[PDB]
């Protein structure tokens, strides 16, 4: 078993995590490039693997606290870049890919709290370091 | 003219083709018509062919229209629809075959060809007709 | 000229066609213009038949064309839509029947035909126009 | 010509129509222009009509165009947009109405029609133009 | 030439135009060129024009093309986009306005109209070119 | 940790805030302009970054009660205007951005209250005040 | 604070309320006419506002009481027209505009009421008496 | 106040309700024939009325229970009819119209009912009683 | 009323219903052709009738008990077939019609069942036994 | 009954399983390759069967646990291949395809575990052990 | 020839435009070919401008192809993409800039403009193509 | 001709491009047909390249055709698909390579380019068809 504590996604200014990170989702994906021929052996779907375009999307909810890490996220949104983020798994490790900042949102109610997600995806080759 | 391999083994759904005539008709305009045909044979024209592989398919495909090609060789070609009749009619078909078992020698129908790249190993070309030049 | 099936059951939802009329007509630029038609009947002229079975009844499609058909035979044609009159007008249609019951003796209107192969199984071709020469 | 009946009651929502005229024009290239008008009335023009019913109202249809139709008779015209005088300008457009109640004779612009089947008894056609001749 | 009225009130979203130069050319093959135009104005040329109301508006509108239309005759236009002058350059426009008020007389650039039925009250007209004859 | 009554969204008229505030939601975009040439080290998606357009937009719920500032939105929404508007951060700071009034509906009830939505998207270049 | 039983649609014969009022809600819309020029200072999305078309749309839930004002609603639905029809916000006042009468719908269950929905949307241009 | 078991759905064979009839939901349509001419008072979109087709549609739930009017709308279904088919409002009073049997389903589980929707549309012109 | 354990899909091999067969759903359609003439006595949209299609399709749900008939299912997937497949009405009767197989799946969890939905749709002409 | 404990999905290295297998679920499909010739008893739809593409695909679930089964699957992901993957049915028996890794997904959150879901589709022909 | 104003400063995403040649080009069938240049430059030609502002953006834009322009006139253009060269191959570009700083005067592609209006104060027109005479 | 560089590395997916042969035919209409080919090769024919990086490297491409470019100029081409034979037939390739590597000199098929600007840093052009002139 591992904590959920342990997953961490980490901004460069170095790397330290952002302040409320109260769910955060590494994503992947591939198209599935379909290569169905005529033939096959019993007319299944035939698939090419290597061909399909592979991705990465993170997507961090928390609330907001303010912190340097907080702020850069502002930053890199405003000054629009595609640094280098780094994510945790807790056994495996880290991830060290290049993101964009695709779509942030700040929200609060009349009783709540500053709360805020923050939506990434892939910009480049990625990273494991194991 | 070959008798080299059939073709690479991919074919897309949607490999059209069939046979032709020339049959020149006069439309006789105050009634019926009167028609000649010259043939007693059919062109199967074949049409509409798509290589979809790696790209480790495509040098052996795009080759194959330059080496065994060129433009005037034969490379028999695989119909997925020595002599056939067809006794559906009382009358027959009674049509050849030169080649064994649905083979039909032909040639592609291109001053050129042309693939695509779809993804990092996706190749795609879009059409080969051909004609089956006896 | 034939009097050898109907044909294939299968017809797709579209198997158009309709009378054409010679209709020679002068279209006076001053205004309303006269006009006469050298028939007194009707071409019917229909097209856009879909054969869509499995591939066992494409080769029994795919020589209809060739065996029985040529260019220049009859395969008397089933209508969807011995003398018949029309009698909603005024007027009379008593157009002629050579066949009984709606036969409708063609041709097709192609030099070649294109049938595809859409899946392990499927068996198209999208248009064969007929006129019924008489 | 003819004074049978307006048409089957149907028509779909596009039945586009509107005066015509022939108004040749010269353009006088370094200032304005001239230009003459030889009609004093218009072609009506009514196109694209649409049959849409069950295919018990196609065989009243497909024999309007052939039975009373051939091509050279009238069936007044039904429009959904003694003489008829426009008085909306100080002009006036004084039009003639040789049928009764904008029923405006005319026949249809087509050597052939073109009926499809869209579902076991859907009855669809999608164009017959008319030009009321006089 | 009429003074009548600028138009149904109604133009959809979408009625373009705008002027057309002569801008006689000779395109020498070397490289630049010169060139010159003999109006010294500029034709407004709108177009595009629709009318979207009830059938009620219809009957105004077709005849609206009929009675003081025919071709030839004025109906001062209204532009949604006594000489003005237009001083944003250092050059000057000082185009003239023989009506008042951006009313740009026109003509209609169709030989006929098309006006449809959309539905059991809608009444549509896709296009009324103009090009504003002095 | 921020107090979800601290942020807070402000209509010109010298900046108020309106009075029914129940929950709001300032919420950032960037339509992620894909650049995917055919090189990539590892068949990754790349991201151009800056090319992208960047969008706001603020859904605030409430209930209605009458105040200026809230006869202030129905008058820039007859008389459509794209004026000033502001957000609060609650320790990051304001936005100070100009936003039109997209869509605002009023809602009530045979039992409840007259509640209102009041939808805002971005209409130029925005700020941050620290 | 305003009460949800204040706020009131009601139709022309003259002006009366619906019997059956359950839920009720005015939705104003506009299109957002993007006018996004390649000059913008951070590349933020531009916006013209005043071009835009707006837009009103009522949706009335209720339980079926006959009333005149209920049999009024199926007579403007078969004879479709577009008459006034005036919906109060409690301290701001009435907005009197032409609507018609969209989608109507009567529903009942084995054991429940005969309840029915009404939706409406704007036909003309509308007001405000304040 | 009007019960709900007294909107009631009835097929002819002379009309007879069906027997399970757990939740049915007659439902009136039209499609808004949109005219927004350029020149509108404040931008507004304006609407024709009645040029717009109109419609109904009835979904009615229930438990198969064998009857005969159960039994009747298989018959319309598979020798395909749009005979009349009437829809009580308590009060108001019936519709009888010509309605099309669309959509009909038959479901039962391990341990519930036979179960069965049986949605219809309109065929043709309606009617009212008062 | 009709109890739900009445109701019964069945498969050919003779016909035997499946094991797990928790939830159970015929359902049929049409596609209603739309033939709307200009004329019509208020606008009311026209239906043909009995040109439209019609279609049937069953979705079975179940848990993964091994029986011939569970067998016969995967079997009539790899070897596509549309044999006949028979679903009784309690107090209708049987449908006896060809369908095929178009899609099925097993599931299973970490503590729960194996479980699996398995879903029909028509593919001839079916029947009625009364 | 079978227990849900009993079907697995394990990969090659020779078979293992992985760690968190939280909710797992093949599923098959097909197409429905649709065959409707005018003819047809009653207007039915006709269907071909055999002519159908035919799918697999596998969603499983679960906590991140560390193993070199897990591990394997990162290097499938990055290495993008298309190996032998093998899902017991409890009493059916294994089905041994060849799959790819089409979208995998790590998440964590403030206090809940390391997560991920593992989304796998058909790459080639299937098989069946009995 | 003006040195008026560059532009109304939108342009739409979209503004594309890039050098010609004329080059005429032999093509020897039997082996490589042999071709000629007679520019020494290239035209910029740019092309596919838009604007979309308000209705009073549009009135200093309708006459900015009026007024300033004619036909016949400069109105430097800019560029979102004294003598400039091009060092990154070994060969040079060494292309002159009459004017400065990418302002590549020019001329618009066009008889007419066709502005257009999208909503109550949206002015769009979809294309104003230019080929920078010197 | 030059040696200058390969290209920019970008090129998007859908790159497309294969041998053309000359191919001259006689199509006799009895039926079977001869041909003969005067090249010995195939020129390898690539089209619709794309650019899509900034603007920075946009003016090293838009220069890219101009400066070593002009119209007639060799830019070595790079091949996402010293003698190259193929051997997958009994018969062979043998095709030669005058460049290292898959380096294939070429030209741009256009007289002028066309880039476009879809965002703030967005350079796009939808394409440059070459044919390797030897």
């Amino acid at each position: 078993a591992q904590n959920g504590k342990d997953l961490l996604i980490k901004l460069d200014l170095q790397f330290e995590t952002i302040a409320g990170l109260r769910a955060t989702r590494i994503s992947f994906n591939a198209e599935t490039v379909d290569v169905t021929s005529l033939e096959s052996q019993g007319g299944w779907r035939e698939l090419l693997g290597g061909a399909g375009v592979r991705s990465a999307s993170i997507s961090g909810a928390g609330v907001f606290k303010d912190a340097d890490t907080d702020e850069r996220a502002r930053q890199i949104f405003f000054d629009g870049e595609v640094p280098e983020f780094q994510v945790i798994i807790p056994d495996f490790g880290i991830v060290q890919g290049p993101f964009m900042i695709t779509s942030i949102d700040y929200a609060g109610s009349h009783n709540g709290e500053a709360s805020y997600e923050l939506a990434m995806a892939s910009a480049g080759a990625l990273s494991f370091t194991a | 003219a070959f008798h080299e391999v059939r073709f690479p083994a991919n074919l897309s759904f949607g490999s059209v083709g069939g046979p032709e005539r020339r049959t020149e008709i006069v439309t006789l305009s105050s009634g019926h018509e009167e028609r000649n045909s010259p043939w007693a044979h059919s062109r199967r024209h074949y049409d509409a062919g798509v290589g979809l592989r790696s790209l480790d398919d495509v040098e052996r495909l795009i080759a194959f229209f330059e080496a065994r090609g060129g433009q005037l060789h034969g490379f028999r070609w695989k119909d997925w629809a020595g002599i056939v009749s067809f006794n559906e009619p009382p009358p027959q078909g009674a049509r050849v075959t030169a080649g064994f078992e649905f083979d039909v020698p032909v040639r592609f129908d291109t001053d050129r060809i042309a693939v695509s790249v779809q993804s990092f190993q996706a190749g795609d070309l879009p059409q080969v007709p051909v004609v089956e030049v006896r």
